[PDB]
RNA sequence: UAGCGGCGAGCGAACGGGGAGCAGCCCAGAGCCUGAAUCAGUGUGUGUGUUAGUGGAAGCGUCUGGAAAGGCGCGCGAUACAGGGUGACAGCCCCGUACACAAAAAUGCACAUGCUGUGAGCUCGAUGAGUAGGGCGGGACACGUGGUAUCCUGUCUGAAUAUGGGGGGACCAUCCUCCAAGGCUAAAUACUCCUGACUGACCGAUAGUGAACCAGUACCGUGAGGGAAAGGCGAAAAGAACCCCGGCGAGGGGAGUGAAAAAGAACCUGAAACCGUGUACGUACAAGCAGUGGGAGCACAGACUGUGUGACUGCGUACCUUUUGUAUAAUGGGUCAGCGACUUAUAUUCUGUAGCAAGGUUAACCGAAUAGGGGAGCCGAAGGGAAACCGAGUCUUAACU
RNA sequence: GCUUGACUGCGAGCGUGACGGCGCGAGCAGGUGCGAAAGCAGGUCAUAGUGAUCCGGUGGUUCUGAAUGGAAGGGCCAUC
């Protein structure tokens, strides 16, 4: 182990394409751009979703729906997150302190995802049917 | 893990994770390379055809003169024209994940112990701030190219070191993988080794 | 700098569980009375983007 | 990292020019021309290794025809007779024998004639 | 992202969070007590810079060499082995460097202090009207007039005034929050004509500034303006006394200097194109991409093979580009030398590889600084639906086989 | 002659398109018409009779509603 005995893993560093350095290189004269077109040109090419002029798919098809502002402030909790908090009470504030839900999160739901072993008291949160059953089995409590 | 000491011939227990792990060469190499990249300064710049000092007028008319068609005197294919892809000052600093860095350090430390390049001692203080004294001590310890890692900061030791280019005295907080690899031997004080273990975990 | 989204594409497409894109069918917007009810019914539900245009959609929506 | 390219460029040119020694005019003096000439020579050499094989066989056949006729038999007939007689002597050797050993060639011809009829 | 947008191309927040820095005041006014805090100028004293500077360690012998700083021996200094010179590469030869000191005078910044101006605290008040709103036309807000809140105003109007008024994205009610139409205010932020120090996986004379050189010069232009080329003898001029040819030339040959003048100022090296002198071989009956395969002779070098030439002979219409297709009478190149074109930054995806793994990782910033802190955030572990919402399901539908 | 199947929700599975799409479809649920009944009927013997998106208009709505309650605007469904 000297500064002239170390070496990278095989496959770590790969050879960097150098365009336009002669015939043997492979990427010879043209540099893998074929022969004179728009794409051949420096700066050449066409913007995203351009189809020669055809009405592009993102325009062909109709716009739909709207964005909900309450969805931005809802969140979804896991039973593994019911264990990740500290204590035995799961409020919004407690979850936030734990760092599980985001700060501007008015509402949260406990979903049956993962598993809860310790007894936990879910207070003031919506809980899905499977999650509620799981928590009860764990020996927990849910209250509004 | 257990390192016997030179001065007292007494053992010192350490973590197997820190001082007895495998040497992951690829990881170590990446970390050292990153260190070098970070150390570079990267201050340079050429002039693009934009920046080269001159007028932006057409040297001669597009057609007629029979000369090849020229547009600017600052062209990159002209003598005293711009550099085509002129450099700017750039930051060559690579990120290294904390865990990756720590692992690399662990591997290097382990390698040193295996290779018998890590020498542990109870204390490596010099009495005066005198290069002559430090040199004599090193000779007595048999050493020449060495990184003396100390726990607590020592003024006499640091000053004495200053003029020996083969010798380098560091605080245990300021160790770095390139330095460890570079220096022929590494002499850690007992406090320093303990501190390093605490740091690395 | 950050790549910008094609906002029209964002409006018209939404990503699914594996990484497809559902979209609303064309032709159910105006003159309807001539269109047959069966056709209208079929057009009503959403539809996955085909294999051909998936790439184009992906280019349009880099943060989708 | 300004890689000046004088030394390499000149070495490369010099190698090509050296290869093009002995060519008339700019084909031995002026790089562009010399290089063109060198490439051409290479192409010719490849062709002519093949053509060399062809030519020498042609020469051997001509010599053997002359010798066989001197011994009163055409080349084709002589070759057929030899083939019949199971003589595997190849025609480089046959030509050499004809040139330098008339008795041996005559003996061979006799064998061919006997085998033929 | 939400939004804006021929809903195209594109533009693009805020709320909220983490940091840097954090300083609050005064007038619309008078009574009291009143030189009371603060701020500014101005003298004086102290401290610390700045504008000259001082000291600053320790090596000789031998070999090669023009010369030692190199080789080989044996020593010494080092809070000084940064750096630069000196006849080749020097810790100890010189200048410095670490470190310790220094200002008659002028002056920056601190306090301390004197003088001048400056006015603190209490009670009672007062609380910015052609203004806020509005109509018309524009503009600014991410916001293009749209359902468009908010800000500015060219034009025409025009309130209430704390029992009051503004905002909370058309608008109304409730609730919350603030007080416009008067001002001042350090820090964290931006930049470098200029001054000093230091640094570079920056250039090294076609590069780096246009300019290493008497360069914004020569030169060009009426003018605004454009705008070059051009570095190197030697360690030291020791820069060639004297003689000779020559026009009391130029130029050269000796001589001398020097390590070297094929280092002589047209000066380090001194390539290529291009032009000569000499020698070997070939060539004046022979038709073309000028080579290549075969190949005689001749010359040379060694003891037959190497080299040089190439009579004669088979085959053989350059290169690039562009094209269905070029010897093409299609393009480009007089040649040489130097330079001349897939880069960089940031986002995103896939592949390899390393780390950790249901977790991974930090950004600004802080930091005896590539350590460590910082988890604000971001991606992932759950999807369905336009959405409310539901959730290993969900949407469709009255319900789904 | 009697009628409104010129139904509503869906739809195994196929055809045809680079795609946008276009076409055929037994069967299931609801509710109907003719037939004594078996049955047939989701327009016409079939193949032309047509126009994406955007931007709006009209009606409905158990979605949304920028402090809160509404509303505007947006969405969804039908349609121009
Ligand atoms: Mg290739
Ligand atoms: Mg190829
Ligand atoms: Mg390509
Ligand atoms: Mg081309
Ligand atoms: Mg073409
Ligand atoms: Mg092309
Ligand atoms: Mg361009
Ligand atoms: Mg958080
Ligand atoms: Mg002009
Ligand atoms: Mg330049
Ligand atoms: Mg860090
Ligand atoms: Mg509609
Ligand atoms: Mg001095
Ligand atoms: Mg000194
Ligand atoms: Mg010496
Ligand atoms: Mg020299
Ligand atoms: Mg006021
Ligand atoms: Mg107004
Ligand atoms: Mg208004
Ligand atoms: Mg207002
Ligand atoms: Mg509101
Ligand atoms: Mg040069
Ligand atoms: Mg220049
Ligand atoms: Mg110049
Ligand atoms: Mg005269
Ligand atoms: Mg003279
Ligand atoms: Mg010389
Ligand atoms: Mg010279
Ligand atoms: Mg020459
Ligand atoms: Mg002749
Ligand atoms: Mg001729
Ligand atoms: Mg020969
Ligand atoms: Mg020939
Ligand atoms: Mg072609
Ligand atoms: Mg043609
Ligand atoms: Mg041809
Ligand atoms: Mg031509
Ligand atoms: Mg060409
Ligand atoms: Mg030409
Ligand atoms: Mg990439
Ligand atoms: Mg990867
Ligand atoms: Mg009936
Ligand atoms: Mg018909
Ligand atoms: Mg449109
Ligand atoms: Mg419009
Ligand atoms: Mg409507
Ligand atoms: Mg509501
Ligand atoms: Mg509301
Ligand atoms: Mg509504």
């Amino acid at each position: 182990m000297r500064l002239n005995t170390l070496s990278p893993a095989e496959g770590s560093k790969k050879a960097g394409k150098r365009l336009g350095r002669g015939i043997g290189s492979g990427l010879g004269k043209t540099g893998g751009r074929g022969h004179k077109g728009q794409k051949s040109r420096s700066g050449g090419g066409v913007r995203r979703g351009f189809e020669g002029g055809q009405m592009p798919l993102y325009r062909r098809l109709p716009k739909f729906g709207f964005t909900s502002r309450k969805a931005a402030i809802t969140a979804e909790v896991r039973l593994s997150d019911l264990a990740k908090v500290e204590g035995g009470v799961v409020d919004l504030n407690t979850l936030k302190a734990a760092n599980i839900i985001g700060i501007q999160i008015e509402f949260a739901k406990v979903i049956l995802a993962g598993e809860v072993t310790t007894p936990v008291t879910v207070r003031g949160l919506r809980v899905t049917k499977g999650a509620r059953a799981a928590i009860e089995a764990a020996g927990g409590k849910i209250e509004e | 893990m257990e390192l016997v000491l030179k001065d007292a011939q007494s053992a010192l227990t350490v973590s197997e994770t820190t001082f007895g792990r495998d040497f992951n060469e690829a990881l170590v190499h990446q970390v050292v390379v990153a260190y070098a990249a970070g150390a570079r300064q990267g201050t340079r710049a050429q002039k693009t055809r934009a920046e080269v000092t001159g007028s932006g007028k057409k040297p001669w008319r597009q057609k007629g003169t029979g000369r090849a068609r020229s547009g600017s005197i600052k062209s990159p294919i002209w003598r005293s024209g711009g550099v085509t892809f002129a450099a700017r000052p750039q930051d060559h600093s690579q990120k290294v994940n904390k865990k990756m860095y720590r692992g690399a350090l662990k591997s290097i430390l382990s390698e040193l112990v295996r290779q018998d390049r890590l020498i542990v001692v109870e204390k490596f203080s010099v009495e005066a701030p005198k290069t002559k004294l430090l040199a004599q001590k090193l000779k007595d310890m048999a050493l020449e190219d060495v990184l003396i890692i100390t726990g607590e900061l020592d003024e006499n030791l640091f000053l004495a070191a200053r003029n020996l280019h083969k010798v380098d005295v560091r605080d245990a907080t300021g160790i770095d993988p390139v330095s460890l690899i570079a220096f022929d031997k590494v002499v850690m004080t007992a406090d320093a080794v303990k501190q390093v273990e605490e740091m690395l975990a | 700098p950050k790549i910008k989204t094609v906002r029209g594409a964002a409006k018209r497409f939404k990503k699914t569980g594996k990484g497809g894109f559902k979209h609303k069918h064309a032709n159910l917007r105006h003159i309807l009375t001539k269109k047959a009810t069966k056709r209208k019914r079929h057009l009503r539900p959403k539809a996955m983007v085909s294999k051909g245009d998936l790439g184009l959609v992906i280019a349009c929506l880099p943060y989708a | 990292a300004r890689v000046k390219r004088g030394v390499i460029a000149r070495a490369r040119h010099k190698k090509i020019l050296k290869q093009a020694k002995g060519y008339y005019g700019a084909r031995s003096r002026v790089y562009r021309v010399a290089f063109q000439a060198v490439i051409k020579a290479g192409q010719y050499a490849y062709r002519d290794r093949r053509q060399r094989k062809r030519q020498f066989r042609q020469l051997w056949i001509a010599r053997i025809n002359a010798a066989a006729r001197q011994n009163g038999i055409s080349y084709s007939k002589f070759i057929n007779g030899l083939k019949k007689a199971s003589v595997e002597i190849d025609r480089k050797i046959l030509a050499d024998i004809a040139v330098f050993d008339k008795v041996a060639f005559t003996a061979l011809v006799e064998k061919a004639k006997a085998a033929l009829a």
